[PDB]
Parts: C-alpha cells; structure tokens; sequence
C-alpha cells in the first residue's frame, strides 16, 4: 500500500546488489505478493521476481542464481540481493505489489537508480 | 514287501474294470497305451487317488494300507519337482529335514544324505544347481536321479514311479532303469508305468501288468508274455519289439476278446488262487514353516533376475518420475502435478502387484506332491512362502519410491508425512497383492488370472477419484467405490500431500474467498473430491487396507485349502 | 516465454484527436492484459486491468478492447495529461513480460 | 527323379561334414541322432536352405537345381501349417490358387482338388474344419493327409518331408506311412526324415541314409544296413527294432571309428562311382492380394470367439462409461469429468490395441513357409492381412464407442463434433495398432512385444497432458511429448469438446475475468493445458497421427522383408 | 437489479402452477443466474432451482420431475412452471438473482403468495 | 445434501445487550457461508457472505467467525431495528440449503 525503496546507488563490477522496501500501511505477511522490476536505459520494463505472503519465492528465469528475495517480518521488510554484477544491469529499480485475485501490479515504489560502473 | 490289489473297481463313469494281481520284490512294470488305466493303476496302488471312487481291496503284507502308508512308501512324479536354484545337496537336506523324524541328529541327516548321494553317484554334481531357465544346471538326466534321492531319503520299502523315462534320451533311460534294477535287488519294490520301452529296457522286468481301456489285457512275470500272446493266436516276426507288438495287438495291428482270454488263462488262475490264499504330523509347526521360509529365500536369492530386475524398475521409473515433476509449484498448475503423481504412485503400486499371481501358480505341482507326501500342513507352507517372498519383495520398492522421488519432487518437508507417504504405499502394493493372491490361488494357467487382475484393477481405477469426482455418480452406483484399493491409497496421499497448502500466489484464501471459484487452497480441493479433512479422513483408508488384507489373505488359504490335491 | 510487441514505438498527434495503440503477444492470453501510463520521473501507473477494465482515477476517455493475441488501447479526444509511455502487460503466464513502450508526441 | 547329392559340405561352424548319395523314385529316409544332420541335409536337399554355406552340388537328372525348383517340389513341414477354420476342401482351394496357373480354368483346378482329395482318402470330411481351439476338428491322422494334399496340387516328382510321424499315433503313423509308400509307387521321389520308427515302419522304406554329428554312418538301401553293421563288427539280437539298434550304436550301447568303416565300404565305393558316373512371380498382385484377404476374413469369421468378444468388451464397457458419467454438468466438476473420460477413452484405445501383436506373429511359420514355396509375396500378403483384420476390427469399436456413449454423456450435440470425435478415436486406434504391428513383426514370442507396448505406452501415458502439465516440464525433456500417440488423440479430443463451453454458473466469463483464478471457460482450461485453439490446432494432431501410421507400418514392412526365411 | 413476481394466487390441486418475474434494469442474457424460492407457512426456506445466463438449468432434487424453468429474452422474463400440484406446496414463492463470483442471492423478488386448495 | 442446524429456533433479549447466533453443517462448507434477516413481510436481505465478510448498509455491529462446520453471528449492542429471523445458508454445493431459522425477540 505504501512502498519505499533503499540502498546504494552505486556498485562495483561482480560484487552484489542489495535493496531495501519498506512497506507501510500493510503488513507483508498478510495478503499479497512483493515483485521487484527494473527499467533499463533506453526504456524497457523487466520483471525480475516476487516473495509471496507466505514466504515462497517466484523469480525470472532470465536471472539464473544471481538473484534472492528475502523478508523481515519484524519491520514490515523486503529485500532484493543481485549477485556477480555487471555494468548492463544498471537500471531503475522499483518494488511493487501484486493483488492475485486482480492479476496487477498495483501499488509501486518510487523507484531507486542504481549504476554499475568502475 | 508284497502289494496285492484284488478285484480293483476305480469310478470317477468308469476307468477300471477289473483289476487283479501282485507284485514282489523286483521290477513291476505297468505297461499299455496311453488311454488304458496304466497311470489310473499307479496312482490307485499309491493312495493317490480319491478313495471315494475305490472299491476293491489293495492290501500289503495281508494287512490293509495303513493310514500311515504314503509317508512310508516314496513316489516319484513324472516331471521334475526339484528346485532348480537349490544344489543336489540343498534339495536332500529340505526333504530329510521334514521326511525324517526330529529325534535324529544332523550327523545321522548328513550321513543318510550321503549314503543316498553315494549309491546314486551323484558326488560329482552333489554341491551344483540343478538348474532353471537363467541357471545352467546338471543334464536332465542326473535331474531324475535327484528327484529319486528325495524319495529315498526315508527309505521306503515300496518305490512307485510314473513314467521315469518319459523325457529322456535313449541312453539316459537306459542308465537310469540299470540304476533302478540295482536298487531292486537290494529288496525294494518298484513299481513304474513305462510308456512303450525298448528291448533293452523290457529284459529288465520281472513282472509285466499290460492294461488297455481300463482291461487287464495281462499280468504276470514280464517274460512269458510273448509266449502267452504267441499261444493265444498271435504271432510276432524277428526284429520286433515285443512292447511293440502288444501295442500292435491293442491297436488292431477285440478288447473283451483279449480280456476273455486272459480271464480263461492259466495266470488268471493262479493270480485269483493267490489272491483267496491270503485273504480267505511328523514335525512341529514352526519347524516347517522355517524350513519351507527358507528353502523359499535360497529360491528367491538364487533367481536374481526376476527380483533384482524389479528394484532397477522401480529405482528407473523413481528417477524418471523425479526428473518430469521436479520441482513442484505452489501456482495453478500445482493441483494437477500433486494430483497427477499421487495417482500415477498408487496405480503403478497396484499394477506392479501383478506378478504376485505367479506365487502360487508356478509351485502347484510341487506343493501338492509335498502335501501329499506328508512335507508339511497348508497353514505352515503358505505363511512361510508369504514371509519369504511377499513380504520382503513388496515393502522394498515402496521404500525406494518414497527415498527417490519424495525430495526430488519437493513433497510436504515433514518426517511423519514422509512416513505416511511410505506406509500407505506399502500398504497399497500389499493389498493388492493379496488380491492377486486370492485370484490366483489354486490355478495353474496365469493367462486368466492376469487379465482378470487387469480388469478388476482398470474397474478399480475409475472410482479412485480422478478420473470421475466422486461426489457426481448416481446413488444406486455411487457404493461401488468402496471395492477400491486405489481409491483408499490415492485418498490416504491426498491427504497427507494436500493439507496445509496454497495455489494462488498472492492471494490469501485460507482467510477469505475472494472469488467463488478459485480452489486456492487443499482444504478446498480436498473437500471437493469428497475426502475428510479429519484426522480419521486418513487412517479410516489404512484400516480399509487392513480389511482387505485379511480378507485376500484368508480367501487364498480356503483356496489352498479346499483343492483337490488327488 | 510470452513477448509482447507494439508496432508504434512512437506516435505523434495534438490535442482533441484520436490515438489508437496496439499490442501484439506471441501467444493466448485470454485478457490477462494490462496498460500502464508512465509519466517523466515516475513509476508506473495502472490504467487498465483484464484488457477492458478501467481504474478508479482515470477519465472515461481510455478503453480496452481485444480478443486472443491483438489488443488495443483507445484515447479518444486526448488531452494533454495524457502524454507520456504506454506499456502493455501480460499477467497470463508466470514470467511475466513488459511491452517495448509507445511514447505519445504533441504537435 | 533322381536326387543326387556329392561332397555337401554345409557351414553355418559345420553341421555337415562330407555327404554323397542319391536318391531314385521310391522311399528314401534320412535316419540318425537329433544332434546329426537328419533335418539338415532334408533341407540342404530341399533348397530350404542358404546356399551361402553349402559346398557340394546338388542335381537332378544330371542338371542343377533349376531357381523354379522350389515350386516345382512339394515340401510337408513337421507341425501342421493348415488353417484350422477352413475345411479340407478350402485349403486346397486356396492352395490351388496361388500354386497353379491363372491359365486353368476354376473347372480344372477343382478336378485337381478332387482327383487329390480321393486319392488322399479325405472324402468323408472333405467338408469339415480341420479344428481350431474353440472349434472341435478332425484328428490329428487326417489334418496330416491334408497338409500332404496342399503340396500335391501342383503335383510335384519329388516330396519332402520333415518327420511325417512326429507326434501321430503308432496306427495313425503307419496308415500315414503305408499312405505314402503307396503315393511312392505311382512314381513320386519321397524323401523323409524318421523319428526312430518301428519295424513296421522300417519293412517299407526302399533306400536308408544314416547321419549322426554331421557325419554319414551309412548309406543305401534300407533292408542292408543289418547286415552292413553285422558284418561290420556289430551283432543285434532278437526282437531288437534295427532302427533302435543304429541309435544304440550311434549312442555307444566312435563316430570317426563308424566314419571311417563306412568310407572303406562297398556301398561307399559304389556311390562314389555312381557320382562320378553322371557328372564325369506365378500370379499377379491383385489375384494373390484377393485370396490372401479372402482367406484372412474366412479365418475371422471362423473364429467369432475372439472377434465378438472383442465387441462384447466394447458394449459392456461403453455403457459402464455412459453410466458413470452420466449427465455431464457445466459446473465445477464439469472440466474434470470431461477431462477424465476423454483421457479414458483415449488410453483405453491404445491399451485395446494391444492384440494387434498376434497379428503376424501367431501365424509366422506359416508365412515362412508359404513365401518360400512361392505363394505370394510380402507385399501382397502385408496387404491383405491388414486389409482383411487390422482394418475392419479396429474401426468398429470407435463407432460403438461413440455412438454409445456420446448421448448418454451430454457432449457437444453437433454433427461434426460427433464425426472429429468418431475420426479421432479411428487414428488413435489405427497408431497404437500400427506401432504394435512395426514392434512385433517378424519376432515368435508374444510375451515380449507385450511387455514392451505396455511399457512403451505407460511412458506415452505421462506425456499426454493430464498427469503432468506438459507447459511445466524442462526444456531438455520436454521434446518426448511429440512421441506420444495418446498425447494427440487426447488434445484433439479436448479440443472438440471444451471450446464453447463455460464452467462457472452465474458468471459471464466469456466477456471477461473477474477473479484471475477461476478457469471459468474451456478455452482459458486449453491454454492453461498448452492447447491450440485455432483449427490448425485440431488438425496438426491427426497429421501427426496420420505420419505415425504410415511410418510404422512401413517399418512392419521392413521387417518382413529383412526377416530370415531360412 | 429489480424482480417482480407475478401470477394465480390460488391452483387447483395436481394442475400447474405457472409464475412469471419480469427483469428491469439488467439483461438477463447478459451475467448471473435466476434463481426461485419458496418460503412455507412455519417459515422454511427452500431452493427450487435457476435458470443459467446462457440458457442451462438447475434444479433441486427434492423437486423431481415437477419443476421447469424457462426464459423469453424478447422481453426479459423468465418463468416457473411447478406441475401437478399439492396443497403441501402453500409457499411464498420469490425470485432471487445469483451473481457467481460472489455466490450468494444478492437481489430477491417481492414474493407472490400461491394457496393451493379446492 | 449439507444440512444447516440452527440451536437457538428462537431468543429474548433486550437492547443494547449482546446476542450470538449458532449454525452448525452437516459437512465441510470452508466459508461458504451466507447470513439473511428477514423482517415480517419482506423478503430475506443479505447480511453476510463469506461466512466474515460484512454487507454495505449495514452497521458495523455484525460480524461472522467460523471455520470448518461451525460458524457464528455476533450482533453486540442490539437494536429494536435488529429483530426478526436471521437464516444461514449454504452456497457451497449446488443443492443450497437453509438453516432452520431463528427469530429474536425483545423483554
Ligand atoms: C515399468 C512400469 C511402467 C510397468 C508397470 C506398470 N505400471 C503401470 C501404471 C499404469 O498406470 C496407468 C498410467 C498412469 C495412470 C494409470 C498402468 C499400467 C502399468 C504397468 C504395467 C505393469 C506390467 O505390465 N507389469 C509389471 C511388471 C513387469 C515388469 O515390467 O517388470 C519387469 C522386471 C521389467 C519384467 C509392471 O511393472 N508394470
Ligand atoms: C476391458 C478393458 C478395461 C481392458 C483394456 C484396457 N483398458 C485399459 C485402460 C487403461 O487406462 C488406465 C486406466 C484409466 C486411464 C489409464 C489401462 C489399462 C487398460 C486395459 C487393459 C487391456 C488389456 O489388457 N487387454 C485388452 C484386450 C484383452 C481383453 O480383455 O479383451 C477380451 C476380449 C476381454 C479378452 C484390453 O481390452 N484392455
Ligand atoms: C491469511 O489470513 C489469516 C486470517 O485472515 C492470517 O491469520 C491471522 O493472523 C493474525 C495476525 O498474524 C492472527 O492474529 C490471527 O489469529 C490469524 N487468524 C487465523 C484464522 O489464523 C494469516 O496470517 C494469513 N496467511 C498467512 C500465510 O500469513
Ligand atoms: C457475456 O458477455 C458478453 C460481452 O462481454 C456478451 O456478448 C455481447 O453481447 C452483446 C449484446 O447481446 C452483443 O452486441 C455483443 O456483440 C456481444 N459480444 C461478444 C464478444 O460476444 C454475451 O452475451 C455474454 N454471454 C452470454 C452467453 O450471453
Ligand atoms: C527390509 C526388508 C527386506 C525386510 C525383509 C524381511 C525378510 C528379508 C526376512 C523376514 C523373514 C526372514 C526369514 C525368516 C525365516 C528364515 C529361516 C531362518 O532359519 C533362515 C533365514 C530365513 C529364511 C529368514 C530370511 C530373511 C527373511 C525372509
Ligand atoms: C520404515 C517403514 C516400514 C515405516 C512404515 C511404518 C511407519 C512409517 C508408520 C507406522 C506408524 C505410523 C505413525 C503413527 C504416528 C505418527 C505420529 C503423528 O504425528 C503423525 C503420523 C505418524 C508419524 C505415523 C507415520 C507413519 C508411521 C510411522
Ligand atoms: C470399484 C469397482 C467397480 C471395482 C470392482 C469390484 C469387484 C468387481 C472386484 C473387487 C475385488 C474382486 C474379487 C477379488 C477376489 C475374488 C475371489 C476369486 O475367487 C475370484 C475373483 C474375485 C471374486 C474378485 C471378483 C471381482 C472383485 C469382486
Ligand atoms: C472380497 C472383498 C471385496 C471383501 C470386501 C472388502 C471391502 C469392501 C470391505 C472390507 C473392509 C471394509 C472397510 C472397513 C472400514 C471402513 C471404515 C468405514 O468408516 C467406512 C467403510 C470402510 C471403508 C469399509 C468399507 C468396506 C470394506 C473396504
Ligand atoms: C494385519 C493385516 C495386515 C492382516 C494380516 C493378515 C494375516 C495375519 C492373516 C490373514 C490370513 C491368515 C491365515 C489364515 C488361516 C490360518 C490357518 C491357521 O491354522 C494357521 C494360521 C493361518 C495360516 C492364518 C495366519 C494369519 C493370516 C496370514
Ligand atoms: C464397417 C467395417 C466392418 C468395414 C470393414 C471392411 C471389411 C469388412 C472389408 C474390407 C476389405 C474386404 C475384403 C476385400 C477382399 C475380399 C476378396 C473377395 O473376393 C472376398 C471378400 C473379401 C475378403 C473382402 C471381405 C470384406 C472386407 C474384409
Ligand atoms: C463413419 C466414419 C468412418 C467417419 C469417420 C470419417 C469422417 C467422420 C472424418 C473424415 C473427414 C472429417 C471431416 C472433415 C471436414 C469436416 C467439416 C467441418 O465442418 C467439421 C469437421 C468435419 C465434419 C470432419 C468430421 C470428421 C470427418 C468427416
Ligand atoms: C513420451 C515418450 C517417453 C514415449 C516413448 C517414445 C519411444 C521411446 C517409443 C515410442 C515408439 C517406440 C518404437 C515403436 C517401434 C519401434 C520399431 C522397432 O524397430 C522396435 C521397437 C521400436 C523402435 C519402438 C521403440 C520405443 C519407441 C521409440
Ligand atoms: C518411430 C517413430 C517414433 C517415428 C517418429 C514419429 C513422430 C516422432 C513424428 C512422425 C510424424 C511427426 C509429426 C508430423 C507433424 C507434426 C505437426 C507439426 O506442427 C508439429 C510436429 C508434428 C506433430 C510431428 C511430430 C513428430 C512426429 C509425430
Ligand atoms: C494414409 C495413412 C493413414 C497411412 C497409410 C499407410 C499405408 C498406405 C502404407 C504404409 C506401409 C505401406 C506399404 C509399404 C511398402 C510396400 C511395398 C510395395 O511393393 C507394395 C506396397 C507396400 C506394401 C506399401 C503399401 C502402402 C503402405 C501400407
């Protein structure tokens, strides 16, 4: 219902890529799915996954073992971890929620940039 | 010994008309074609045969047959009883094991076995396989002389053999009648029924019983019946086998013109003056269920093709099944993989207890030759041969599916539904089993009894919950579904699978249904395939399995009960 | 996967006028179909959900009409808040996919 | 005829090492041990077997065996050949057919049949069937002068024959001999080889040839081989059959020591003079394709037990299905039940298929022996068999099945959904039975190809689409769904059926999806399951049926005409 | 959206009792099933069966055999026809509107009374 | 069928205090859960559906809990606009049933 998105906006090469939402207004383990998207450079929208009510995890198959969602039940915390970087992924970064009974993508982040570079 | 059968009447319809005569110490033949009471005779002198039919007098000694007489007397079948994966010395130790009495040491068994396997010449061969269709084993014709020394094992007085050349080659049966001369001379009596022997063979009787349509055509010594057919108007050319020639005789080259004439002929005479000269369990139950368990292990072990083949098609088909539902998803196709496994699981379970129709099917010869001759009871040979080789063939593939395919598929991550899951398929191969048993029990052709299995099982799997809901048949058909052991077994894993489980990402259905329709949780589906969300949801389809169980189990033992063993 | 293209990466019309866009996916969606309007410095915004449906904050000027693979987004009589990218999303299958974008002109 | 054999050395290994002789009108036997070449040199002779091994030469009249020797040469095999349902004088009439020439008029060929069937002596049951199973027969005496009059239509000079007496009776077997002793004296070369005959039979023979290991023991005519061997070092006593006597100098009561004697002999010295003295299609595709089917559907209609048994199951069954599932309701259990019937129907079909295995596997010897002698050729017999049995008992239990069942379920009431559904169950049918035909043709054992169609179709079975999504299987293991006959009959099923349909009552789907998980219409539950919905994703399922069809029947045919007639 | 019974008041026993609603404000071709229920004297309620959007029927199987639901779309309507008739059948009798996605009656009729006796 | 078993067939209260309604099912419903009010002479009026959720115009004084078969209807703080029957039906398989029914009364 009200997501916020944190974390270094700048990243060396093949090290690690950690971002924070913060969700207010709605507890994380009660109703929906929480979905990171990134918009690269020359617009393009890509999914790269969610964590579910539940704890389970769902993530695009074009991230082969370089991505994780975790979650922090404590502070209303999800969190996004993108391994072994590369200058390409140098995208805008948003966390959004996902209805189910609706299908959308409803409520999103402001959206935080993240550059790659050396 | 002296057998003596007087004015013998066999009815089933008749087989024997009139059958009078002796035989003492030495070499009876029982000769005829095949249609005359030449095998009827064999098995009327052997307390073979149901005494219901029976009407004249077999007396030994004087004395009637004793209840205690086929224990006493060895006979030896036709075709081979021996198994083929025990050794020539494997096989006399299981027959002295339930044929002597308990008193004696395994010194005094060990050294009769060895007098045994001495006299035939077996020493050679006496430590390897007989042979089975994998095994390569010893010729057919030291096979025989095994199946001999099972019966010499308790040293009978009175030996009767059917047919013990039936089979062999020339100069096999040659060597084995030479074999049974020199065992008649020690002053045993043996008494056989060749089927139409050569001249080398005929000059070795001593008393010769001819038998044609149920008519004694003659008896008396073996010798003088070429001189009683050449003077009762026939003449036999040089190079002709006399056993010919009577088969010529009884063919046409008349019956009651050849039983008038041995009725009016001076053998007659003196066998019917002969005949009004005169006239005028072993061991403890639980020894023979564990010899009968492990003679049957030694069996199951020494075929490992047939047992090891099935653990590499359920380790295959486990990986397979492993590979195509890996990974299973909490989404909208979560349902129909779970679903689809489940079945798939308890279907190849009840379709894999088929070969359970072999089990007492292949033995039936075998095990109404060792009834007969006093091995062992009906309750002790069918609980060992359950613990030996259903038992222990039928808990192993559901163990290696379960380990297999349990974490490969990522199922329910706990310890007690892993075992749950392993019991009920457990459960399910037993009970069919024990159907397959209760079907196949007592036959002896496995064509019939396999597609009855087929047919029952493929009825069976349309009221398991699949393929039809369960909750949609018709009241008057809908109780048909209680007959099914793939029903109970699908229901137990559905169960244990389904319970705590989500299929709608996102959405929280096990709070609230946001929209009428979406079976979003197992509680749901369950409930809609019209299972029972309680824990007696569960164990209600295990004590159904037990039931049933009991039930098979106790149906095949009246089978084996109740067969004609005659 | 599913790829969804739309033809016009660009349009260029004023105001008053009618735009029509058009998406094109590769395989049945079944109005599993969603249109999302970004504006400069923003995140995305859900406009239309199920191929048809309009949200809650938006005029009746937007409307969604398709069948199968062709879908369409109509902004009759369009005015200048209505400038900017327009997505369309299939939420049909699990790896969800984006269209390329279709950015309004003014002349 | 004169039959003249010098210096056959056939090598498969030998089994012949150096045979010479001939063979002149009369009564020729071929005697010896089963191990010595008695049924190889019958063959060797008979050019029954693959001159790649054979060494010597074989001639007639002093030429060579002519490429038309075969058909002129009449060949009787041990077992019987004859087709059990026709009648004594069918079978000649069907042999007449394709073993005589299209220039005789029906007038002359049947004054053949009947000139052969009254000097066979088959007049009073020239009318009855030879016997089936199911149908009681003549005796075993009178199916082998029918199988004797199947080669005397062509009216050959020399005749073989692979042990005439080999499982007939003593005065069955000496009729059959005396039979042909008297056929022996019109002027006809027979040429047999004995089982250890009986001196009735041996009185008749008119020229002896004794093999044993491959090696000649003797050779000449047959009344002086008794004294040959007398005065070779041997005495036979009285009533000892001469042909039990060989055998029991063959057996050793050596072989170079009996090898070697004959070689030094007069009889030896006399053929090798002898040898040294002299050398010193039929019909059109068409007919051959019509009496093959004719013959085909003479023996399915002669045989109702399996043929209307077969429809029987499918009434039984049909009306079973159409009362489970009886009134198909556009509810929540609407998909499963359409989705469960369908998949039955489509799996019942391929398991249905399964006795297409008997097809040309029950009747291989036949087809053996029948294409060596010249009958027809693989293509016209591959033709007419499937023309005249796969064909019309596949067909008829799609018709019933649809036309009982579709009207009791309540499915799609169009014409042509009625028709698709009729046609797809046709292919299925035609695919599975096809694949049966391409893995058992050629093969003698029908248990294997068995095991393996049900194996092959338990795989199949998984990858039809309702066990496991097939969307959600890996990549690298997807690609095996397109080797899935169900897998097409089960998506062109479904997809005649669920595409106008709705699910959910009260709520219009079609115009569009409230909650995003309610699979409310039957085109969101066919893409969900990875279906077509365009009318090439009906159609593209029977091309590929059509294609599995044409490929396996062509590997049928390729293993036929690869297949060893030798 | 608005239903209204109409209808005899009063049937013979074992003849026919035939009852009209009229639908104002929604197309009954167009989204939920239309249901009928009678309510006693000594109130029970009782389902009888509805009439599907597209024209497919249910019914209850207490009634067997002696209830039919029909439809005219020119005008709106849909009709119950309840046969040979008893006096155990003195209800009120209502129509009622089920949506599906929801699953509950949402808008019900006025209720006509219908007194079977002779 | 699933039956509906209403306890109370009738009460007595007085404004203002608490009063519990009790249906019970004859097999699992999984909140498929309906409540009516029914005044006298009028016909039912959906209370509640999904056995918890609330309709629009009625005041927040209603609420349902249950689960499995037993489910509840707590009206605290009653009003005199509040009497009647209150029915609980079944919408969960396709031959609906109602409960018995129970009336409330005033002392
Ligand atoms: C290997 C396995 C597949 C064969 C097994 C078996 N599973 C079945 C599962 C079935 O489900 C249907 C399809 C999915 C849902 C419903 C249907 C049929 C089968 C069969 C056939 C059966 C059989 O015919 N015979 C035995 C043992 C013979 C055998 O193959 O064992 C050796 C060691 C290889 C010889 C068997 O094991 N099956
Ligand atoms: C009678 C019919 C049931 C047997 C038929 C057949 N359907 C099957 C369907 C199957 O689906 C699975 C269960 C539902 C989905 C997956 C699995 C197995 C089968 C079988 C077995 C098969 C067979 O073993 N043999 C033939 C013909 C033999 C026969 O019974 O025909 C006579 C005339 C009675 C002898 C057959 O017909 N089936
Ligand atoms: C689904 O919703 C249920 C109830 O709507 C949630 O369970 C409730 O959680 C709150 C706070 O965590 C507890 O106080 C309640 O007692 C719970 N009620 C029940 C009936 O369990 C649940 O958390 C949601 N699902 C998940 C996976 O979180
Ligand atoms: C489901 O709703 C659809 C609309 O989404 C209805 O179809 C339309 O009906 C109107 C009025 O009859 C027609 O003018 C349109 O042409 C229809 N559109 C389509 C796409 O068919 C439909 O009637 C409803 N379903 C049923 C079975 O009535
Ligand atoms: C883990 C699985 C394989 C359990 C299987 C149990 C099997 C292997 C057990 C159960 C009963 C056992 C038999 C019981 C009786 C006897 C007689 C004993 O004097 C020799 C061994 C023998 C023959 C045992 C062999 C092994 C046996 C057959
Ligand atoms: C190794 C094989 C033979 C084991 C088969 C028998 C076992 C698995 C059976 C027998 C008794 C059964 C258990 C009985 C009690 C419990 C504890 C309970 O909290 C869940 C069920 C559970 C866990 C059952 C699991 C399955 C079970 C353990
Ligand atoms: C769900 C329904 C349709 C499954 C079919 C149930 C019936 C036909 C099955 C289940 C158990 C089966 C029985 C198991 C045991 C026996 C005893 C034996 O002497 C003959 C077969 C016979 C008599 C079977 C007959 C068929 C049978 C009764
Ligand atoms: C020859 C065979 C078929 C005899 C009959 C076996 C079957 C039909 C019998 C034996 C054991 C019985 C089961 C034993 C226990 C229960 C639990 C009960 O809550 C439901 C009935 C049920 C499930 C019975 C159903 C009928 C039953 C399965
Ligand atoms: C507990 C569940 C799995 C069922 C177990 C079935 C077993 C224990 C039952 C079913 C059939 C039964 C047999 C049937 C009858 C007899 C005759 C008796 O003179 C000796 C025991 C014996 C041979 C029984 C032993 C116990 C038995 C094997
Ligand atoms: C509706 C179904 C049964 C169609 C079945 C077609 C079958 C019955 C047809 C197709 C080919 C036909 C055969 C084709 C050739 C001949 C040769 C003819 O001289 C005698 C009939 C005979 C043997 C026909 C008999 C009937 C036949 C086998
Ligand atoms: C009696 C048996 C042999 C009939 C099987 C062959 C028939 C049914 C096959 C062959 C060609 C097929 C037809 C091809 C053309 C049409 C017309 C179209 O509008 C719908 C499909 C339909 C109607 C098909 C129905 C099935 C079909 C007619
Ligand atoms: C869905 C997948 C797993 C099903 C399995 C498909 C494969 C393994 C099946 C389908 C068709 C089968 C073939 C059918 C015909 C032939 C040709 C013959 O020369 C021997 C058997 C052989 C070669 C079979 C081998 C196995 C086979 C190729
Ligand atoms: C021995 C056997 C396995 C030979 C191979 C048979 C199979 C694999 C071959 C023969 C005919 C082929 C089909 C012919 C036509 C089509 C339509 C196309 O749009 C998809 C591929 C598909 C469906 C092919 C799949 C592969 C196919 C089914
Ligand atoms: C149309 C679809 C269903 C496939 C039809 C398959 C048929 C027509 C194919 C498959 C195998 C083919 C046979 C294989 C090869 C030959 C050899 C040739 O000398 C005569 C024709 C003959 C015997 C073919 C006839 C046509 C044939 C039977």
């Amino acid at each position: 219902v009200q997501l916020q998105e944190s974390g270094p906006g700048l990243v060396k090469p093949s090290q690690s890529l950690s971002l924070t939402c913060t969700v207010t207004g709605f507890s994380i383990t009660s109703d929906y799915a929480w979905n990171w998207i990134r918009q690269f450079p020359g617009k393009k929208l890509e999914w790269m996954g969610y964590i579910n009510f539940d704890g389970g995890t769902t993530y695009n198959p074009s991230l082969r073992g370089r991505i994780s969602i975790t979650r922090d039940t404590s502070k209303n915390q999800f969190f996004l971890q993108l391994r072994s970087v590369t200058p390409e992924d140098t995208a805008t970064y948003y966390c959004a929620t996902f209805y189910g009974a609706k299908g959308t993508l409803d409520y999103w982040g402001q959206g935080t940039s993240v550059t790659v570079s050396s | 010994a002296v057998l003596s059968f007087h004015n013998i009447c066999y009815r089933v319809k008749e087989i024997l008309s009139n059958i009078n005569g002796i035989m003492k110490p030495g070499l009876n033949a029982i000769l005829g074609p095949t249609g005359g009471g030449k095998s009827s005779l064999l098995d009327v002198l052997a307390a073979r045969k149901d005494p219901s039919g029976l009407s004249g007098d077999v007396l030994i000694n004087g004395a009637p047959r004793p209840a205690n007489f086929k224990c006493n007397s060895g006979y030896v079948v036709q075709d081979d009883v021996v198994m083929g994966t025990l050794t020539v010395r494997e096989n006399l130790q299981f027959s002295a094991a339930l044929r002597l009495a308990t008193t004696m040491t395994n010194h005094e068994k060990n050294e009769r076995i060895n007098r045994v396997i001495q006299e035939l010449g077996l020493d050679k061969v006496a430590d390897s396989k007989v042979g089975t269709q994998f095994i390569r084993g010893v010729s057919g014709g030291e096979r025989k002389r095994t199946s001999i020394g099972m019966e010499l094992i308790t040293d009978p007085s009175i030996l009767f053999l059917d047919e013990p050349t039936t089979g062999l080659d020339s100069s096999t049966a040659n060597a084995v009648l030479l074999l049974l001369k020199r065992m008649s001379k020690q002053g045993r009596t043996i008494i056989f029924s060749i089927h139409q022997p050569r001249y080398s063979i005929f000059k070795l009787f001593d008393s010769l019983t001819l038998l044609a349509s149920g008519r004694l055509m003659f008896h008396g010594p073996a010798q003088e019946a070429l001189g009683y057919f050449e003077s009762a108007g026939y003449h036999c050319e040089a190079y002709n086998n006399p056993a010919d020639f009577f088969l010529d005789i009884i063919n046409g080259d008349l019956i009651e013109k050849l039983a008038e004439i041995y009725v009016n002929s001076s053998f007659y005479k003196e066998t019917k003056a002969e005949l009004h000269q005169l006239s005028g369990y072993t061991t403890s139950f639980c020894h023979q269920l564990r010899w009968v368990s492990k003679r049957s292990f030694k069996n199951l072990l020494g075929n490992p093709q047939a047992s090891i083949a099935q653990i590499i098609v359920t380790v295959v088909l486990g990986l397979v099944i492993g590979a195509i539902y890996f990974g299973l998803k909490n989404d909208s196709t979560g349902i129909q993989n779970r679903a689809g496994v489940l079945f798939f699981l308890t279907t190849n379970q009840c379709f894999s207890s088929v070969s359970a129709v072999e089990l007492f099917v292949v033995e039936k010869k075998l095990f109404i030759h060792e009834y007969i001759s006093g091995y062992y009871r009906v309750s002790s040979y069918f609980l060992g041969k359950l613990l030996s080789d259903l038992l222990p063939m039928r808990m192993l593939p559901s163990i290696i599916f379960t380990c297999i395919v349990y974490f490969m598929l990522g199922l329910k991550p706990k310890a007690d539904a892993f075992f749950v899951m392993m019991f009920t398929l457990m459960m399910v191969a037993y009970s069919a089993s024990s159907m397959a048993l209760a079907i196949a029990a007592g036959q002896s052709v496995v064509s019939v009894a396999t597609l009855l299995m087929t047919i029952c099982f493929v009825f069976m799997m349309i009221f398991s919950g699949l393929l039809v809901n369960l909750t949609t048949i018709a009241s008057w058909l809908s109780w048909l579904q209680y007959f099914s052991i793939p029903r109970y077994g699908f229901t137990a894993l559905q169960h244990n699978e389904f319970l705590g489980q989500n299929f709608c990402p996102g959405l929280n259905a096990t709070g609230n249904n946001p929209c009428n329709y979406a079976t979003c949780t197992g509680e749901e589906y369950l409930v809609k395939q019209g299972i029972d969300l309680s824990p007696w949801g569960l164990w209600k389809n295990h004590v159904a399995l037990a039931c049933m169980i009991v039930i098979f189990l106790t149906i095949a033992y009246l089978k084996l009960l109740f067969l004609k063993k005659y | 996967d599913i790829v969804l293209t739309q033809s016009p990466s660009s349009f260029s019309v004023s105001l008053g006028d009618r735009v029509t866009i058009s998406c094109k996916a590769s395989g049945y969606i079944l109005n599993r179909l969603a249109w999302y309007q970004q504006k400069p410095g923003n995140a995305p915004r859900l406009l239309i959900s199920g191929a048809t449906s309009l949200e809650t904050g938006f005029p009746s000027r937007f409307s969604g009409t398709g069948s199968g693979k062709d879908y369409t987004l109509s902004i009759s009589s369009l005015q200048t808040e209505d400038v900017g990218t327009y997505y369309c999303q299939q939420y049909w299958s699990t790896p969800w996919t984006f269209g390329g974008g279709t950015k309004l002109e003014i002349r």
